[PDB]
C-alpha cells in the first residue's frame, strides 16, 4: 500500500478541496486550504521535488496562507459556524465525496476511467524514470539555472513584486 | 493518463465549481481562487519534474509568486469592501446594477 | 510495429567486479588512470551508438580489464590497500581527506610494485581521443527521410498589377 | 495619486499588454495578464468611492478566474505536447478552457456582465483604458492560436455578443453603460471573422479603438457621463456636437464614414468562404447599435433640449482640458473610408 | 567639496545605520568589478567535472587533445593548485 | 531501532525543557541578589516535578472558547512542530539527514505562527484576539530577517545541508567572517520566540494585559513546554550555525559535549538579557525590524553574494 | 519511511498530551460553577504589515536558490540579476518607507 | 580564512567528482546489463 502513496494522498488532496470548496465559514475553509497545501506539497516530493515542496510549506503555507487567516480574522470571521451545519455546505460536501468515492473506485476496479481524459489506473510508480545516478539534483539545478538563462523572468517578476507594493498602498489609502 | 493526473485534475475542478458558486463570504471565494493555484502548482511541477523538463523546474515558483501577488491584490479589496460595509458579503457589492 | 530486439540471457553474461563502493573508491584514481583506454572506447560507443545493445562487447571488455586491475592489487599491494579502503570504508561520505595516511602507504605500495602513478588534480576529467575500428554510426536515431521544403519563392519584386484591385480602387 | 506614479502604473498596464504581444512562451504571456490586471486596478480605484471598490472587486474576480483557466489551458497543452511555445494549441480541452479564458477577458457575450457594471462604476478615462488598451493583449493571443480554436464555438461567442451587445444598448440612458454594450457587440465581429481572415480582425480593433477613443474622450470633454447631461452640449460648445454627430454615425457603419469600412471588409472575407447567412444576420443585428447611436444623435445635435440658467455662467470659460489628438481622432474615425486600400499595411 | 563632507556628517550623526548599509551596499555592487580574483571564480566553476567527460573519435589529426589523462596535453588545474 | 532513536530524542526534550524552567528561576534570582528554588528538592532539583504535577491536575479555565476544534488544534500544532524542529539537527549525527535541512527548519517555523492564530481565535474574546494578531505581525516581521540572514550565511556554506555548516567552520568559526549577521540573528530569534525584550504577549500593552480579563485559554503547561523547546532549539541552531564543533568522526561523543556547552551557554544569554533590560513598545520593535535591522540586512546579504565571487572564495556545491 | 515515523510519533505525543491535559482534571471532579463576522475594528496598518511581509516574502523565494545560483559559469550574469533582486527588495522599502507604510501614529 | 578553506574544499570536490569519473564505465557496463537482462526476463514471462 506504501507503493500507492502518491495515489492515497492525491485522494486526501481531493477531500481537502472539497472542504474548503463547499465553504463553509472561512476559518475553516482556510484549514482545508491549508490540509491541503501540505498533502499537495507531499505529493510533489515523492515526484523528486524536494525544493519546490519545501516551498509551498515556506511560501504557500507560512506565508500566503498565514496573512488569508490574519485577514479573515481581521475583516471577516470571529467565531465560525459548525461546520457542516449547514444545508448547503453539507450537501456540497456530501456530493463531493460521492464523486470522489466513485472515482477512486472504478479507476481501482477497471484500472482505468474515462471523464474528459483517459486515466489508467496501474499505479503511478510505473511511469518513473529508471535511470538515475548524476552527482547532483536536477531539480536545484533547474532552479538555480534562474539567474543565469532567466533573466528577463528576473525582471519582469522583480517588476511585478515592486508595482504590487506600489499598487497596494495606493489602494488602502483610502484618499 | 496516470492515475495521479485524475485526483489533481479533479481537485481544481472542484476548487473551479467553489469558485463559480458562491455563497455569502467574499473570503470564502478567494480561498477557492488560491485551491485553484494550489493545484495548477501540483499538476505543474508533477508533469516537470516528470518529464526532467530541467529548466521548467523553475515554473512552478514563477507560478506561486505570481498568484500570491495576486491574492494580496485580492485580499485588499476584500478589506476596503469590509471597511464600507463591515462584512465582506457580495450581496452588498451590487449597487452597479444600476 | 516491430518486435524490440533483445540479447540472450547468455550473451550477458560476464564475470561481475563484486566489490564494495568504498573499494572502488578508493582503487578509482589509479584505477581510471591503468584502464583508460576499454573504458574510453566503451564511452564512446555508448555515446556515439545510443543503445546499450550495440556495446555490449565493449562492456565485456570493461569488466575483463577491471578484474586483471584488481587481480594487480590482490598480487603485490592488497595489505595497504586493504587498510585503505577499510578507512574510506569508515566515513559515511566516503570521504578521501580523512584516509590521507593510508593513501600515501597505498601510493607507495602501488608505485614501487607496479609503477602506478595516482593521476594529478584535473587529469581523469580531461576529454581525450580514443583510437576505434568501429565505424561511425550512420543514422543512431533512425530518423526518416525528412519532408521536402517547399519551393522558394525567386525573382525580382515587380509593382501589383492594376494596384490592389479592391472593388472599385484604380490603385 | 502622484503624478509620477500614475505614470508608472500607466506604463506597467501597457508594460504586460507588450510582454503578451511580444513573448513566444506561454508563462510570459501569462504574466503579461499577471501584470496588466495588478497595474490597472489602481487605476479603477483612484477616485475611492464605493461603486469603484465594487467595479474593482468584479474586475478583479472576473479576471483572476480567466487566468486561472488560462494557466490550466497552457498546463494541459505542456502535458500533450512537452513544449510551451505561444502557437496553435495540442489539445481541444486545452483550446476550449483558452478560448473561454479569453473570451472572459474580453467581456463576450455570456460572459459579459461585468462589463457594464465594471464600466458604469469607473472614471471615463479609466473606461477608456478599460474598452481599449485592454482588448489588445486577449485579441493578440487568439490572433496566434485561432487554427487549434473550435469554429462553432468562437461564432456562438460571435453571435451572442452580437445580439447582447444590441440589445442591451437599448434599455441605456448612461454613456459609460452604452459604450460598454457597444464594446461587446464590436467584439463580436472582430471574433467573427478571426476563423477566416485574421487581418480583417486587427482591422476591426484598431477602427474601433479610435472611434471609441474618440467618443470617450468628448464625453470627458464636458464632464458628461448621461444621456441628459450630453443634451446640454448644444448649448455650451456647439461644435462638439457635430463631432459626436459624426462619430456616433461612424461608429453605426453607415457610409461613406469609417466605421463601415471594418463591416464591409468582414462581410467580404465570410462570403469569400461561402458564410452568407452569418454575416447577412450580423449586419442586419447591428441594425440595434445604430438605433441607440441615432438616439444619442437626436437629444445631443439634431435637436436642441432644454437647457438650464446656470448654464450661462458656463459662457464665460474656456475649455481646459488637454483633449489629447482628438482633432486627428475625429478625423480618422470618420474621413478614412477613401483609404481602405491601405488596410494591407496590417497583412 | 565641503558641503558634501557636511553632509556626510550630518547623516553620519543622525542615520548611522542607513549609512552603514549604504555604504555596505555600494562596495557589493563595484569591488567584484575591480577584484582581480573575480576571474578565478569563473574559472573554478569550469573545472568542476559534473558531467562525464566524453571521449573524442580520434580522427587522425587532433594534436592538441591527449590520448590518455595524464598525457600533456588539455587543459591543467596546476594553477588552482597553487591558487 | 529508528523508534528508539526517536524516543530518545523526544523525552530528553521534555527533560531538558522541564530543567530550563528551574535554571533560568535561579539564574534570575541569582542576578536579582536572592537565590530562586531552593527548598523543593536539593538546590531546587525537584521544583519542576511539582509544577508539572500541579498543572495537570488543576481545573480548566473559563470562559468556553468560541472553536472547540481550533481550542484543541493549536497546542497539537505548537507542540508537533516544535518537537519536528529538532529531528535534522546534526549532534553531530541528524536523526533524519535531509539534503535541504535549513529550508525544512525555516518551513516549519513558519508554521508556528498558526498555533498563536488559532488560540487567539479559540479565544472567545474581541481583544485576545487583537493581541493574537500584534502577536503573529511580530512574528511574520523577524521571519524576513531570519530568512535572508539564513541565506546570507550559506552562501559561505554552498548547500542547505544543516552537516555541511560542520564542513563550512572546521577551520574557524562563522562569527568571525559574520559577527554583524550573528548580532541580528541573535535577537530576530529573541523577537521570533517572544522573549524579553520582545515579550509584549505578556507586556503590559496588550488590550488582555489586565489582571481581570478573561478569554478561553489552556492548557497553559503545554503552550509553555512548547515556548521552551524552541528557545532551546533556536540556540542549538545558533550554536550550528555560527559556532560550529569541530567533529572527529571516530570520537562523536566529544562533539556532542562541546556543541552542548554551546548551546546551553547561548541558552543561559537569553536568561541573561531578560534580566538585564526593559520592554520594548510595540511600534518601536517595529521599527528595529523594518527600519534598521532589515535595511542591514539586504545590504549585508548583497554583500555575501559578491564577497565569495570576488574574492574566488565560492564553497562547494556538494 | 523514517521521517513519516518521525512526523507521526511527534505529533501523536503531542495529541496525547493533549487529550490527557484534558482529561486528567476530570478526575477531580471539582464542583459546577454556575456563573460566567465583521470588523474588530482592525486597524489598516496591521493588515499593511502583513501585505508587506508576504510581498518581501515572495522575494525571498526568489533570493532562496543563491547558493546554488553561485556555482554557474555566467557569474557575471549571475552576480548582475543577484543584485537586481536584492536591490528591488530595498526599493520596495525605501518606497515603503518614505509614504509613512511604516509608522504606527493615528 | 573563509577563502582559503573554501578554496581547498573546491579541490577537495574535484578529486571526489574526478572518482565518480573514473568509476562511470564500470557503473554504465553493469548498468546496460541489468536493464538488458531485467527486459529479457520479462519478455520470457510474457510468452507464457
Ligand atoms: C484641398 C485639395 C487638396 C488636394 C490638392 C493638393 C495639391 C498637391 C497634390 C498634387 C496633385 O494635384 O496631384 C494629386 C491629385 C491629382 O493627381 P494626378 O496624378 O495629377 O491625377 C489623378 C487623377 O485625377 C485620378 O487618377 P486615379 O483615378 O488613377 O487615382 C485616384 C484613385 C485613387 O486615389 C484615391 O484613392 C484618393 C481619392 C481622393 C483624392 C482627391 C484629392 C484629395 C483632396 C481633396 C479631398 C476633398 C474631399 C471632398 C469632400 C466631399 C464632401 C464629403 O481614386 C480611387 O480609386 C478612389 C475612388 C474614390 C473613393 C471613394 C470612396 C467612397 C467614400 C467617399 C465618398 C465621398 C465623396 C468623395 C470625396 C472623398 C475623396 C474621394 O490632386 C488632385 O487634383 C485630385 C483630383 C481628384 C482625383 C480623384 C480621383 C477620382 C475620384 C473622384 C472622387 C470624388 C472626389 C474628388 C475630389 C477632388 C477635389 C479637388
Ligand atoms: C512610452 C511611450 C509614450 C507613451 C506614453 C504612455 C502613457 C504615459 C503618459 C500618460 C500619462 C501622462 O503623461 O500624464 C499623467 C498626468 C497625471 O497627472 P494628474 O493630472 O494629476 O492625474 C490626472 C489623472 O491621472 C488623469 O486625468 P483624467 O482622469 O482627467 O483623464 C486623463 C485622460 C486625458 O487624456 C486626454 O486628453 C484625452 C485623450 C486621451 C485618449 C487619446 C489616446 C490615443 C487614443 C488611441 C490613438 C493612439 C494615439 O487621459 C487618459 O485617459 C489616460 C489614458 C490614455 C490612453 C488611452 C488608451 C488609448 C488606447 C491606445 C490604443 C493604441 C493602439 C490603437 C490601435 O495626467 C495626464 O496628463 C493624463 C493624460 C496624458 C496625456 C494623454 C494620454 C497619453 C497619450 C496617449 C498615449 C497612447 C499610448 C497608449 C497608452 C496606453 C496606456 C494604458
Ligand atoms: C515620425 C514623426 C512624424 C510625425 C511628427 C509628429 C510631431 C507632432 C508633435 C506635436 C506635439 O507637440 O504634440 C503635443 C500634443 C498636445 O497637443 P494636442 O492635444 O495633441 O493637439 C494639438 C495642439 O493644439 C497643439 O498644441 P500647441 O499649441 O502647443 O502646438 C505647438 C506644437 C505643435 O504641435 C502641433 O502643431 C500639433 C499638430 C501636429 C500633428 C498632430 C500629430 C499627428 C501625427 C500624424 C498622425 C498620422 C495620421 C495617420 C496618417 C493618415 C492616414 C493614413 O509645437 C511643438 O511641440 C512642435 C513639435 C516638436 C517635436 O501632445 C502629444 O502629441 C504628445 C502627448
Ligand atoms: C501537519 C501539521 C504541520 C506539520 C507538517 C510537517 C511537514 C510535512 C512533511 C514534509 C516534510 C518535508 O518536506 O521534508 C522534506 C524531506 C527532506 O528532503 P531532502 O531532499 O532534504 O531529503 C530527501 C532524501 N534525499 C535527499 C536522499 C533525496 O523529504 C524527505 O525526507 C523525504 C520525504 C518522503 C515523502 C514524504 C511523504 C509524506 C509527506 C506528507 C506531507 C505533510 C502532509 C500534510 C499534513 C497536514 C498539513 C500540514
Ligand atoms: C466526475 C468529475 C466531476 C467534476 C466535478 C467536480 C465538482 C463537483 C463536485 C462537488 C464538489 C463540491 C463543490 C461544492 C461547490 C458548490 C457549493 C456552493 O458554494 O454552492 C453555493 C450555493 C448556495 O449558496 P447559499 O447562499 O449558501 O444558499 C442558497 C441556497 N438556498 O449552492 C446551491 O445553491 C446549492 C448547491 C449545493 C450542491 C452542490 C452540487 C455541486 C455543484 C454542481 C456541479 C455540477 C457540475 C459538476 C460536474
Ligand atoms: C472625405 C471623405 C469622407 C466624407 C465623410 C464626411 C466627412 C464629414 C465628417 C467630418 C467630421 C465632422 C466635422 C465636420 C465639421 C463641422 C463644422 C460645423 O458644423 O460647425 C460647427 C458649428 C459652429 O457652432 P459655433 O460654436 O457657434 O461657431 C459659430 C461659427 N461662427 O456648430 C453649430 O453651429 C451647431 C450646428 C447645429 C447642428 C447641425 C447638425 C447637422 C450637422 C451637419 C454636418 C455634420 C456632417 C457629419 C455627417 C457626414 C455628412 C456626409
Ligand atoms: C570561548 C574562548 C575559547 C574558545 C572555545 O570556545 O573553545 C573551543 C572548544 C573547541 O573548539 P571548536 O569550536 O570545537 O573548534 C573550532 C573549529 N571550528 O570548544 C569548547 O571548549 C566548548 C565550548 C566551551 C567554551 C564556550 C565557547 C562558546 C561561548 C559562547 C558564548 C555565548 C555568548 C552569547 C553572547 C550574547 C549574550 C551576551
Ligand atoms: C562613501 C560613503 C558611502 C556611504 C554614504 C551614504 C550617504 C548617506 C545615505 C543616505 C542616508 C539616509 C538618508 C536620510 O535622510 O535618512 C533619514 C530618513 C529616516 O528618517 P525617519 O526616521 O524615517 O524620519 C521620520 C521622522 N521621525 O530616511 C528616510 O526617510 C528614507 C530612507 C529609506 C532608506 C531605505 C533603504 C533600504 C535599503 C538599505 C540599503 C541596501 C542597499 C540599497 C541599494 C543601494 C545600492 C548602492
Ligand atoms: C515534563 C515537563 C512538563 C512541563 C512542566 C512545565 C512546568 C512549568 C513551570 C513554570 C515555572 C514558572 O515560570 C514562570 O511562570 C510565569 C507564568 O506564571 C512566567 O510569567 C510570565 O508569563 C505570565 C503570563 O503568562 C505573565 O503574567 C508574567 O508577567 C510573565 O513574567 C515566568 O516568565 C516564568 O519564569
Amino acid at each position: 500500500m506504501m507503493l500507492y502513496i502518491v495515489f492515497i494522498l492525491s485522494v486526501i488532496f481531493v477531500m481537502g478541496f472539497v472542504g474548503f470548496s463547499s465553504k463553509p465559514s472561512p476559518i475553516y475553509g482556510g484549514l482545508g486550504l491549508i490540509v491541503s497545501g501540505g498533502v499537495g506539497c507531499g505529493i510533489v516530493l515523492n515526484f523528486g521535488g524536494s525544493f519546490l515542496g519545501l516551498m509551498v510549506f515556506l511560501i504557500y503555507l507560512g506565508g500566503m496562507m498565514v496573512v488569508f487567516g490574519y485577514t479573515t480574522a481581521m475583516a471577516t470571521e470571529q467565531y465560525p459556524e459548525i461546520w457542516l451545519s449547514n444545508k448547503a455546505v453539507l450537501g456540497a460536501f456530501v456530493t463531493g465525496l460521492l464523486m470522489e468515492f466513485f472515482m477512486v473506485y472504478y479507476v481501482l476496479k477497471d484500472k482505468e476511467v474515462e471523464v474528459v481524459f483517459e486515466f489508467n489506473g496501474l499505479g503511478d510508480w510505473v511511469i518513473y524514470d529508471t535511470g538515475d545516478s548524476g552527482f547532483f539534483s536536477e531539480e536545484a539545478m533547474g532552479i538555480a539555472a534562474l539567474y543565469s538563462y532567466g533573466t528577463w523572468l528576473v525582471i519582469v517578476t522583480g517588476w511585478s513584486l515592486l508595482i504590487g507594493v506600489v499598487v497596494i498602498m495606493e489602494i488602502t489609502r483610502g484618499n | 493518463m496516470s492515475m495521479v493526473y485524475m485526483n489533481i485534475m479533479m481537485a481544481f475542478t472542484v476548487s473551479l465549481v467553489g469558485l463559480l458558486m458562491y455563497r455569502s463570504h467574499l473570503m470564502s471565494s478567494l480561498l477557492c481562487l488560491e485551491g485553484m493555484m494550489l493545484s495548477l502548482f501540483v499538476m505543474a511541477a508533477l508533469t516537470i519534474l516528470n518529464s526532467h523538463f530541467t529548466l521548467a523546474s523553475m515554473m512552478p515558483i514563477i507560478l506561486l509568486v505570481f498568484a500570491a501577488c495576486e491574492a494580496a491584490l485580492g485580499l485588499s479589496l476584500l478589506v476596503m469592501v469590509s471597511n464600507t460595509y463591515g462584512t465582506d458579503y457580495v450581496q452588498n457589492l451590487n449597487l452597479l446594477q444600476c | 510495429p516491430g518486435i524490440v530486439e533483445l540479447p540472450s540471457l547468455e550473451d550477458l553474461k560476464v564475470q561481475e567486479v563484486k566489490v564494495s563502493s568504498s573499494v572502488l573508491k578508493a582503487a578509482a584514481h589509479h584505477y581510471g588512470a591503468q584502464c583508460d583506454k576499454p573504458n574510453k572506447e566503451f564511452m564512446l560507443c555508448r555515446w556515439e551508438e545510443k543503445d546499450p545493445r550495440r556495446c555490449l562487447e565493449e562492456g565485456k571488455l570493461v569488466n575483463q580489464c577491471a578484474l586483471e586491475f584488481f587481480r594487480q592489487i590482490k598480487r603485490h599491494c592488497a595489505e595497504p590497500f586493504t587498510e585503505y579502503w577499510t578507512c574510506i570504508d569508515y566515513s559515511g561520505l566516503q570521504l578521501f581527506r580523512r584516509c590521507r595516511k593510508q593513501q600515501a602507504q597505498f601510493d607507495e605500495c602501488v608505485l614501487d610494485k607496479l609503477g602506478w602513478v595516482r593521476p594529478d588534480l584535473g587529469d581523469l576529467s580531461k576529454v581525450t581521443k580514443v583510437k576505434t575500428d568501429r565505424p561511425l554510426p550512420e543514422n543512431p536515431y533512425h530518423s526518416r527521410a525528412r519532408p521536402e521544403p517547399n519551393p522558394e519563392v525567386e525573382g525580382d519584386l515587380k509593382p501589383a498589377r492594376h494596384g490592389s484591385r479592391l472593388f472599385f480602387w484604380t490603385m | 495619486m502622484n503624478p509620477i506614479i500614475f505614470i508608472i502604473i500607466l506604463l506597467t498596464i501597457m508594460l504586460g499588454t507588450i510582454i503578451v504581444m511580444i513573448s513566444s512562451h506561454w508563462l510570459l504571456v501569462w504574466i503579461g495578464f499577471e501584470m496588466n490586471m495588478l497595474a490597472i486596478i489602481p487605476i479603477m480605484m483612484k477616485n475611492h468611492n464605493p461603486r469603484a471598490t465594487e467595479a474593482s472587486t468584479k474586475y478583479f474576480l472576473t479576471q483572476s478566474t480567466a487566468s486561472m483557466l488560462l494557466m490550466m489551458a497552457v498546463i494541459i497543452n505542456l502535458m500533450f505536447s512537452g513544449q510551451w511555445t505561444v502557437m496553435k494549441l495540442f489539445n481541444p480541452m486545452a483550446s476550449m478552457l483558452m478560448t473561454m479564458a479569453l473570451a472572459m477577458k474580453l467581456g463576450m457575450a455570456p460572459f459579459h456582465f461585468w462589463v457594464p457594471e465594471v464600466t458604469q462604476g469607473i472614471p471615463l478615462s479609466s473606461g477608456l483604458i478599460l474598452l481599449t488598451w485592454q482588448k489588445l493583449a486577449p485579441m493578440s493571443v487568439l490572433y496566434q492560436i485561432f487554427p487549434s480554436i473550435n469554429l462553432n464555438l468562437i461564432l456562438t461567442l460571435s453571435v451572442l455578443s452580437i445580439l447582447i451587445g444590441g440589445w442591451g444598448g437599448l434599455n441605456q440612458t448612461q454613456l459609460r453603460k452604452i459604450m460598454a454594450y457597444s464594446s461587446i457587440a464590436h467584439m463580436g465581429w472582430m471574433t467573427a471573422v478571426l476563423p477566416y481572415n485574421p487581418t480583417m480582425t486587427l482591422l476591426n480593433l484598431i477602427i474601433y479603438i479610435i472611434m471609441t477613443s474618440t467618443m470617450f474622450t468628448m464625453f470627458m470633454a464636458n464632464s458628461t457621463t448621461t444621456t441628459l447631461s450630453l443634451s446640454h452640449t448644444w448649448n455650451k460648445t456647439p461644435i462638439m456636437t457635430v463631432l459626436i454627430l459624426a462619430t456616433l454615425l461612424s461608429m453605426g457603419g453607415l457610409p461613406p464614414l469609417s466605421g463601415f469600412m471594418p463591416k464591409w471588409m468582414i462581410i467580404q472575407e465570410m462570403t469569400k468562404n461561402n458564410s452568407i447567412i452569418l454575416p447577412t444576420f450580423m449586419a442586419i443585428t447591428a441594425l440595434l447599435n445604430l438605433y441607440f447611436y441615432m438616439r444619442l444623435t437626436y437629444s445631443t445635435t439634431l435637436t436642441m433640449f432644454p437647457s438650464t440658467n446656470n448654464m450661462k455662467m458656463k459662457w464665460q470659460f474656456p475649455l481646459m482640458k488637454k483633449m489629447t489628438f482628438l482633432p486627428t481622432m475625429v478625423v480618422l474615425s470618420t474621413m478614412m473610408l477613401p483609404l481602405t486600400p491601405m488596410l494591407s499595411v496590417l497583412e | 567639496a565641503e558641503r558634501v563632507a557636511a553632509f556626510l556628517k550630518n547623516v553620519w550623526a543622525k542615520e548611522p545605520v542607513l549609512v552603514a548599509s549604504f555604504a555596505i551596499a555600494g562596495l557589493a555592487v563595484i569591488l567584484p568589478t575591480l577584484s582581480p580574483y573575480t576571474k578565478y571564480s569563473l574559472m573554478i566553476n569550469r573545472a568542476t567535472p559534473y558531467n562525464y567527460p566524453v571521449p573524442l573519435r580520434d580522427d587522425g589529426n587532433m594534436p592538441d587533445v591527449p590520448s590518455h589523462p595524464q598525457d600533456p596535453q588539455g587543459p591543467s588545474l596546476e594553477w588552482l593548485k597553487r591558487l | 531501532m529508528f523508534m528508539i532513536n526517536i524516543l530518545m530524542l523526544i523525552i530528553p526534550i521534555l527533560l531538558a525543557v522541564a530543567f530550563l524552567t528551574l535554571v533560568e528561576r535561579k539564574v534570575l534570582g541569582y542576578m536579582q541578589l536572592r537565590k530562586g528554588p531552593n527548598v523543593v528538592g536539593p538546590y531546587g532539583l525537584l521544583q519542576p516535578i511539582a509544577d508539572a504535577i500541579k498543572l495537570f491536575i488543576k481545573e480548566p479555565l473559563r470562559p468556553a472558547t468560541s472553536s472547540a476544534s481550533m481550542f484543541i488544534l493549536a497546542p497539537i500544532m505548537a507542540l508537533g512542530l516544535a518537537l519536528t524542529m529538532w529531528i535534522p539537527l546534526p549532534m553531530p549525527y541528524p536523526l533524519i539527514n535531509m539534503n535541504l535541512g535549513v529550508l525544512f527548519m525555516l518551513a516549519m517555523s513558519s508554521l508556528a505562527v498558526y498555533s498563536i492564530l488559532w488560540s487567539g481565535w479559540a479565544s472567545n474574546s474581541k481583544y485576545a484576539l487583537i493581541g493574537a494578531l500584534r502577536a503573529v505581525a511580530q512574528t511574520i516581521s523577524y521571519e524576513v530577517t531570519l530568512a535572508i540572514i539564513l541565506l546570507s550565511v550559506l552562501l559561505m556554506s554552498g548547500s542547505f545541508t544543516l552537516s555541511t555548516l560542520i564542513t563550512t567552520q572546521e577551520q574557524m568559526w562563522l562569527i568571525l567572517p559574520a559577527w554583524p549577521l550573528a548580532m541580528m540573528w541573535f535577537i530576530s530569534t529573541l523577537a521570533e520566540t517572544n522573549r524579553a525584550p520582545f515579550d509584549l504577549t505578556e507586556g503590559e500593552s496588550e488590550l488582555v494585559s489586565g489582571f481581570n480579563v478573561e478569554y478561553a485559554a489552556g492548557p497553559f503547561a503545554l503552550f509553555f513546554m512548547a515556548e521552551y523547546a524552541n528557545i532551546i532549539m533556536m540556540n542549538i541552531f545558533t550554536a550550528i550555525l555560527f559556532l560550529g564543533t569541530s567533529h572527529n568522526p571516530h570520537m562523536p561523543e566529544l562533539y556532542t559535549i562541546n556543541f552542548t556547552i554551546k548551546s546551553l551557554l547561548l541558552t543561559m544569554s537569553f536568561l541573561w538579557i531578560r534580566a538585564s533590560y526593559p520592554r520594548f513598545r510595540y511600534d518601536q520593535l517595529m521599527h528595529l525590524l523594518w527600519k534598521n535591522f532589515l535595511p542591514l540586512t539586504l545590504a549585508l546579504c548583497m554583500w555575501h553574494v559578491s564577497l565569495p565571487i570576488l574574492t574566488s572564495g565560492i564553497p562547494p556545491q556538494t | 519511511m523514517n521521517l513519516m515515523l518521525a512526523l507521526l510519533t511527534n505529533f501523536t505525543l503531542a495529541t496525547l498530551l493533549v487529550i490527557i491535559a484534558f482529561w486528567l482534571p476530570q478526575l477531580n471532579v471539582y464542583s459546577e460553577k454556575t456563573s460566567p463576522s465583521a470588523r474588530l475594528p482592525f486597524s489598516m496598518k496591521f493588515f499593511l504589515v502583513a501585505i508587506t511581509f508576504l510581498l518581501f516574502d515572495l522575494e525571498i523565494a526568489l533570493l532562496l536558490p543563491l547558493p546554488w545560483a553561485s556555482q554557474t559559469a555566467n557569474l557575471n550574469t549571475m552576480l548582475t540579476m543577484a543584485l537586481f533582486l536584492i536591490i528591488l527588495l530595498a526599493v520596495s522599502l525605501a518606497y515603503e518607507w518614505t509614504q509613512k507604510g511604516l509608522e504606527w501614529t493615528e | 580564512s573563509m577563502m582559503k578553506w573554501n578554496r581547498e574544499r573546491r579541490r577537495l570536490q574535484i578529486e571526489d567528482f574526478e572518482a565518480r569519473i573514473a568509476l562511470m564505465p564500470l557503473l554504465q557496463a553493469e548498468k546496460d546489463r541489468r536493464v538488458l537482462q531485467m527486459l529479457r526476463e520479462n519478455l520470457e514471462e510474457e510468452a507464457t
